[PDB]
């Protein structure tokens, strides 16, 4: 209904692998069709990055364009969760004016590296039912809590006294108390202040009252990426640098430090490591120094599951004047899996064409469909989608309910492909610039 | 369990007392002439009598130059530093290239100094603005004058009588960590944490021994961290950077460090550099590296290359050996890395499976390995855990060879991918 | 005796110590008292600029 | 005493140049070996930069690798005394992301020509009787002293805590009080005056004067690009110095190796920099015989063009012969410690003068090496034979790698 | 201009004790009020430069810069 | 434009004209590789050398006490 941030983009029908138990693809589930082989391969991939015990598995997905790569890199997204970080960028993101090619490739790297911290608190919670704070013109100071199970009157310090009056706490504020450091939050009000007072224009929904014992030991899990750890390290100011990007290049020793002591909260209960997935798409954009780099990178401990994709065969490699299968070189291409993807039929582009319109909510004629998917074999499946649209807006301006064949002849002819288009600029070749 | 990577069963050489290599020991496999020559190289930079002595580790790809590396690394131990790099990580975008390279060389020299820790500790209990502050533990009470930068950390730490600090007199720096425990009953509520009382003297002397590297005296003198003073306070301000270290601080960290080590407060531990990729290296730094090796000070410093006659980068026609000039390939000495018979593959791949935690059964390991004799080592090594994923989901808790089989149908190599390309 | 020790707490035999940064004296650099009046103009050749 | 920071490295055994007053070159002196001719040049030169008379003046060291360019020059900067300035960098170096190039071999002509300044001052150093707040009493072991203290001396005495049976020095002019230890109590003369002599470059005057703290400049970097006006000031200053007695000038060297790796940018630069009355005496070492010079497409007989050459004096370096090979052994094998036998000797310098001088060297250590891990005293020919089969030359990597071109990346 | 420069203390005070950390000068020749017209050269780009950025500023942000 | 073949005495011509005109008119040396400033543009470095060629004699009485 409301607009969100998030609308229908290129893959949001993707929603998974669509597997079943034993890693079988099914034909149409999750939003993929067809790539039987490709999907089974991204479900081993996938089940390598959940046991988490390899380092530096590269895994790349080569393919004819529109084959979907990037489809299948977003279904193991999805089906990854939110929980294990997965880091995707552009391989042309890494080209930066603030930092070295390599900085970049170990900040891709160490974003990709969650570590889930543990840490035990403290936490009083309770609905104040009488607050008193007497002070001269040091501080004194009474305050009770209740919750179902019972009532404590507390006698309160001089620091719990001026964190109580900055956050402003009023009876009937139902608040939370972190004995460890004494931050103070409120998490909602009982009931409403005295109606006797002006102003005060709210009827706020009262949050229930809290129940059990007023202290409780309470475990929390905060998780961080190493590449946040990193920059929080790097400098006094370096939380900052987290949201601006204006990281320079952190210093190894740094590096080394976080490494060693994030080794020793694993060896000790403090904190679990979660390594998750670097995708870099149109991997092809990286350099020969990217490659050697990623080399090496690999090799550590620290590693996350690199996937990469590219539609280019035999080119050349950026940087240098030699050719090489998939725009990679040999020496990586040797520490990586090869994952290629078919092109689609009939079949599975109807399906397609199906998803793409359920997802988009246009209903569609059998023979639309059957004329929109011959149009996508012959000219792309890309352009069948986006005809898609285009046939949905016509026929809502006609004021149709289904997407006929005419409202698809009409876009057709109304928004050109490559192939159509590249004849019309070859028959009017002289008119655009330098032939 | 600690995750498995690339080069994780390596534990070593594998050397005998005669300095022969195995041809099976501590996880290496084959390259006996090159283990052995890696040896001798490990008894040079335990001898500490020679500096910026060059080793090339050359072969085809897969053949164990890292390994070989790493090997040294681990039969040197933790106590030599061992500095990896990759020569595409010079090409910084703050510093020139040839910083980035004497950074490097000056990070592989280890430097053990035993330092002086003097230590006041205790609880507060007078504050009197120079100041005469208290402190309290369980032996007594002292106290002390010290200097008004002391106050004005007490005053940043927001130090108040009955709080339980530690001074580090050598840094100036002081924690508070809590107030004392006999006040922690007081209130039946604060924001405060307590901590106890400290059990020993307030001033207490110890002496600590803390590994740090010459670059790290570098940095330190460079960008200085610790002047607590209004201009030095205002220069910590700016946003920290990689500079160009001069040869002057160098040389008066060198002066220092010898005083240091004529004093006998501080052991010099020279380590290994090792660049990965030195091809990746442009004829700019190779230039450089010729002075930087000859140098006195340099570290022991290993070099691995694949690269067959190719173009050195920065250059428009020059063609070498590796990728080297031939003016740097006549200062290191070369080790050759030879390609694995189908043997020291099936073992190689017995070893990764084994520190991998995965079971195969000997027809399996034999397609493997003929998997092996194809595509690449690497190759039939990475289909290991894949296939083993696949027993798991199929109920077996050992890999198969019909297992093998579909992993291999599911993952192409390199040769096949660039078979269908063509 | 010892075993006993450990048993309690390994903090008996082996404490954690704080880890702490070196401190190094300044680099100390001495010049000559010319080189910081360089630079230093008479006022009998310096005009209201 | 053990491990020291500097250690064994390629050039330690040259301790100068082997020359007698004549600059005769001796057959093996101080280090060196041969290079006869190259070696009376280096001693020519060298008296040219004592001298110190002649600005601008430019040498270049040229010969095969490994012909003792590099060696000769570091021959040069130990014959050179420390007092004057020897300023050694690569050809490299220069290409710096903080400065131009020009302006990086500006600050390096400039770090290459000192200044000498000798000032008086007068120093109290004694043990202290008895401090009132006022009064100071100092004594000696040979005489005693009080002192009537200023209202600033009394500030400084009250900053640092002096009390009676320290031991400090204080400077009489400044009241630098530094407090050394309590009471062994200085023996001579409690007010003794001190001539103390700095030699300053002119890059460390131009950077100290650059800016307030600019002295944080002349060691972790950060100098930009220091404006002319500034060192045209300092110029006139420093002459000013020289002119009024209060300084002295102390021409030095600016050595860069393998100059070859410079642009035509910097060579064109170099030419006018050479022609200053402030220039020092420049020194280059290059391999390159007729090849391009890089940034352009012009070959050159050294990758220098024709403009630089004509402002400088060629120094050309022979190959070795047996005998002087042999002789290089024996030294490095005494810089070493590394005993060999004769005919040890003989098959190490057949390998040096077959493949290379450098991989003899290094076969030297290996050698050392191997005789030591079979508890041997005198490295054989078994260990020279041992250390050849386990460490490859480039020639004969080079046929390896032909002998295996098919497997190897990128071959041609 | 009205600007004041304390050239140091009287050479004939340097008796007053016997060590202070003070620099002594010696006492002007000439009259107490002197003239002298001068020359001075600059270039344009002196002048450049010194607009370019405040200088001898005591606000923060001059000391600062 | 002073040419000619190497050493045929172009830079000592110019250094003969600075000598002629003297101390008081400025003569601003540059060479053309110090263009390529890594803080301003080249066309930056030609005007601040062109303003530098031009002096400016300011002539002041100072009156001091
Ligand atoms: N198997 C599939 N199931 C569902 N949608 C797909 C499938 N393959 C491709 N698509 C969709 O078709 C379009 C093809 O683009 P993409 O997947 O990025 O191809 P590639 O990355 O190979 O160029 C995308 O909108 C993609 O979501
Ligand atoms: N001799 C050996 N014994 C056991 N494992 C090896 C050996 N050589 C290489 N490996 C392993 O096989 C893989 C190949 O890496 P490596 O050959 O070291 O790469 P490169 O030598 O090309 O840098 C790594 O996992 C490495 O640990
Ligand atoms: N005349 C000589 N006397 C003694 N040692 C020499 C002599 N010439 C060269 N060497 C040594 O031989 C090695 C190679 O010489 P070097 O000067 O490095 O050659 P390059 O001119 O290529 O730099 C160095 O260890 C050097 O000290
Ligand atoms: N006409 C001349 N009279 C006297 N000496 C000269 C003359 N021309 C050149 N020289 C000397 O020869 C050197 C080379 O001349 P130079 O001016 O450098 O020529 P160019 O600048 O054209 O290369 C000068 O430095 C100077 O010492
Ligand atoms: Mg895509
Ligand atoms: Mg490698
Ligand atoms: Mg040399
Ligand atoms: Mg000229």
């Amino acid at each position: 209904d409301v607009t969100r941030i998030e609308r229908i983009g290129a893959h949001s029908h993707i929603r998974g692998l669509g597997l079943d138990d034993a890693l079988e693809p099914r034909q149409a589930s999750q939003g993929m069709v067809g790539q039987l082989a490709a999907r089974r391969a991204a479900g081993v991939v996938l089940e390598m990055i959940r046991e988490g015990k390899i380092a530096g598995r590269a895994v790349l997905i080569a393919g004819q364009p529109g084959t979907g790569k990037t489809a299948i890199a977003m279904g193991m997204a999805q089906a990854l969760g939110p929980d294990t970080p997965f880091t995707a960028i552009a391989g042309s993101e890494i080209f930066s004016l603030e930092m070295s090619k390599t900085e970049a490739l170990t900040q891709a790297f160490r974003r990709s590296i969650g570590v889930r911290i543990k840490e035990e608190t403290e936490i009083i919670e309770g609905e104040v039912v009488e607050i008193q704070i007497d002070r001269p013109a040091s501080k004194v100071g009474k305050l009770t809590l209740k919750t179902t199970e019972m009532e404590t009157i507390y006698d309160l310090g001089t620091k719990m006294i001026e964190s109580l009056t900055k956050d402003k706490v009023q009876a009937g504020d139902v608040i939370t108390i972190d004995k460890a450091t004494g931050k103070i939050s409120k998490l909602g009000r009982s009931f409403t202040r005295a109606r006797d007072y002006d102003a005060m224009g709210s009827q706020t929904k009262f949050v229930q009252c809290p129940d059990g014992e007023l202290q409780k030991r309470k475990e929390v899990v905060h998780t961080v990426s190493l590449h946040e750890i990193d920059v929080i390290n790097s400098r006094t100011q370096g939380f900052l640098a987290l949201f601006s990007g204006d990281t320079g290049e952190i210093k190894s020793e740094v590096r080394e430090q976080i490494n060693a002591k994030v080794a020793e909260w694993r060896e000790e209960g403090k904190a679990e490591i979660i390594p998750g997935v670097l995708f870099i798409d149109e991997v092809h954009m990286l350099d020969i120094e990217s490659f050697s780099f990623l080399n090496r990178a690999l090799e550590s401990d620290m590693a996350p599951v690199l996937i990469m994709a590219t539609n280019r065969g035999i080119t050349r490699i950026r940087g240098t004047s030699y050719q090489s299968p998939h725009g990679i070189p040999i020496d990586l291409l040797d520490r990586l899996l090869i994952v290629s993807t078919t092109p689609y039929s009939e079949k599975d582009t109807k399906q397609i064409l199906r998803i793409r319109c359920e997802e988009e909510d246009v209903e569609m004629s059998e023979d639309a469909y059957t004329v929109l998917t011959r149009i996508g074999l012959e000219t792309s499946l890309r352009y069948a989608i986006q005809l898609i649209t285009a046939a949905s807006l016509v026929c809502r301006k006609r004021k149709g309910t289904e997407v006929q064949v005419d409202d698809i002849k009409r876009v057709y002819s109304l928004f050109l492909d490559e192939s159509r288009s590249t004849q019309y600029m070859k028959e009017y070749q002289d008119a655009f610039l330098f032939n | 369990t600690q995750r498995i990577a690339s080069h994780s069963h390596v534990k070593g050489l594998g050397l005998d007392e005669s300095g022969l290599a195995k041809q099976a020991a501590s996880g290496l496999v084959g390259q006996e002439n090159a283990r052995e020559a890696c040896g001798v190289i490990v008894e040079l930079i335990k001898s500490k009598k020679m500096a910026g002595r060059a080793v090339l580790l050359a072969g085809p790809p897969g053949t164990g130059k890292t390994a070989l590396a790493l090997a040294i690394a681990q039969e040197l131990g933790s106590k030599v530093p061992f500095c990896p790099m990759v020569g595409s990580e010079v090409y910084s975008t703050e510093i020139k290239k040839t910083e980035v390279l004497m950074e490097n060389f000056r990070r592989a020299i280890g430097l053990r100094i035993k330092e002086t820790k003097e230590v006041y500790e205790g609880e507060v209990t007078e504050l009197t603005p120079h100041v005469i502050i208290g402190l309290k533990t369980a032996k007594g009470t002292k106290q002390l004058k010290l200097d008004p930068s002391i106050f004005e950390s007490l005053q940043k730490e927001r130090v108040e009588a009955g709080d339980v600090i530690y001074i580090e007199a050598n840094s100036g720096a002081v924690k508070r960590q809590g107030r004392c425990d006999t006040y922690a009953t007081e209130f039946d509520l604060e924001a405060e944490e307590y901590v106890p009382l400290p059990k020993g003297d307030v001033h207490k002397k110890k002496e600590i021994i803390q590994d740090v590297t010459l670059h790290d005296l570098d940095v330190a003198n460079a960008r200085p961290q610790g002047g607590q003073d209004i201009l030095s306070m205002m220069g910590q301000l700016m946003k920290p950077k990689k500079t160009e270290i001069t040869d002057k601080l160098r040389g008066e960290i060198n002066k220092v460090v010898n005083k240091y080590i004529d004093q006998g407060i501080a052991e010099l531990v020279p380590g290994v550099l090792f660049v990965d990729e030195v091809h990746m290296l442009d004829i700019e730094c190779f230039t450089y590296l010729h002075r930087a090796l000859e140098s006195s000070i340099a570290p022991i410093v290993i070099f691995a290359s694949n690269r067959g006659n190719c173009v050195i980068r920065g250059t428009e026609d020059i063609t070498s050996p590796h990728g080297i000039p031939l003016d740097l390939l006549d200062r290191v000495m070369i080790i050759r890395t030879m390609l694995y018979t189908p043997q020291e593959m099936k073992q190689i791949i017995k070893i990764r499976a084994q520190t991998e935690g995965i079971n195969i059964s000997e027809e399996a390991l034999n397609h493997l390995g003929e998997i092996g004799t194809k595509t690449t080592l690497r190759y039939s090594v990475q289909l290991l855990t894949p296939a083993n994923l696949l027993a798991k989901i199929n109920g077996k808790d050992s890999i198969e060879k019909e297992h093998v089989e579909e992993i291999s149908e599911l993952f192409y190599d390199a040769k096949s991918s660039a078979k269908i390309l063509a | 005796v010892r075993l006993q020790r450990i048993c309690n707490h390994p903090g008996l035999v082996e404490p954690r110590h704080p880890g702490s940064s070196y401190v190094a004296g300044p680099l100390e650099y001495p010049s000559a008292s010319l080189i910081l009046k360089a630079l230093e103009r008479d006022f009998w050749k310096e005009a209201d600029l």
